[PDB]
């Protein structure tokens, strides 16, 4: 499952 | 309240008696967490992004203070490089994208 | 309009003509895309994944068309999970969390 965290 | 997306929209959360810096975060299902001891069992999981997936524990029922709301349900813990607040949690409070 | 967050909050983008469905992400700076060919110049970028840094294409300048609101911006590719509008472009169509 999907947690799009993106710095 | 109103959050613009200027910044990073970093909350202080609690659970408990501990306070984390979190990320109020539309693109995860799911709210994550690093470095939090939780009550009860868990089990494994893997959750994924961009660059791949990482190993977390799955606790349910968690309560978690976000700005004064109290949201209950399922908390992540691993090595996620941002404490995240997921649509789990978001949907609780009440939390809407609006343009 | 006003997107709950029950679901992933999906929307439909236009950009180079092309009809694409994406995310709208709080948690990400930067929008990404699926591998895709885009307009000139494009500079080798990196950004920081899980498990360490993934290859991207950055594109400057770039119209999207977002739920019919314009953003023009920087607009990454590469292996992502799904299409991601990051806040670069939410903040250029008004998109706030609310609660």
């Amino acid at each position: 499952r999907q947690v799009n965290f993106l710095g | 309240p109103q959050i613009t997306l200027w910044k990073r929209p970093l909350v202080t959360i609690r659970i408990g008696g501990q306070l984390k810096e979190a990320l109020l975060n539309t693109g995860a299902d799911d709210t994550v967490l690093e470095e939090m001891n939780l009550p009860g069992k868990w089990k494994p999981k893997m959750i994924g992004g961009i660059g791949g997936f990482i190993k977390v524990r799955q606790y349910d029922q968690i309560p978690v203070e976000i700005c004064g709301h109290k949201a209950i349900g399922t908390v992540l813990v691993g090595p996620t490089p941002a404490n995240i607040i997921g649509r789990n949690l978001l949907t609780q409070i009440g939390c809407t994208l609006n343009f």
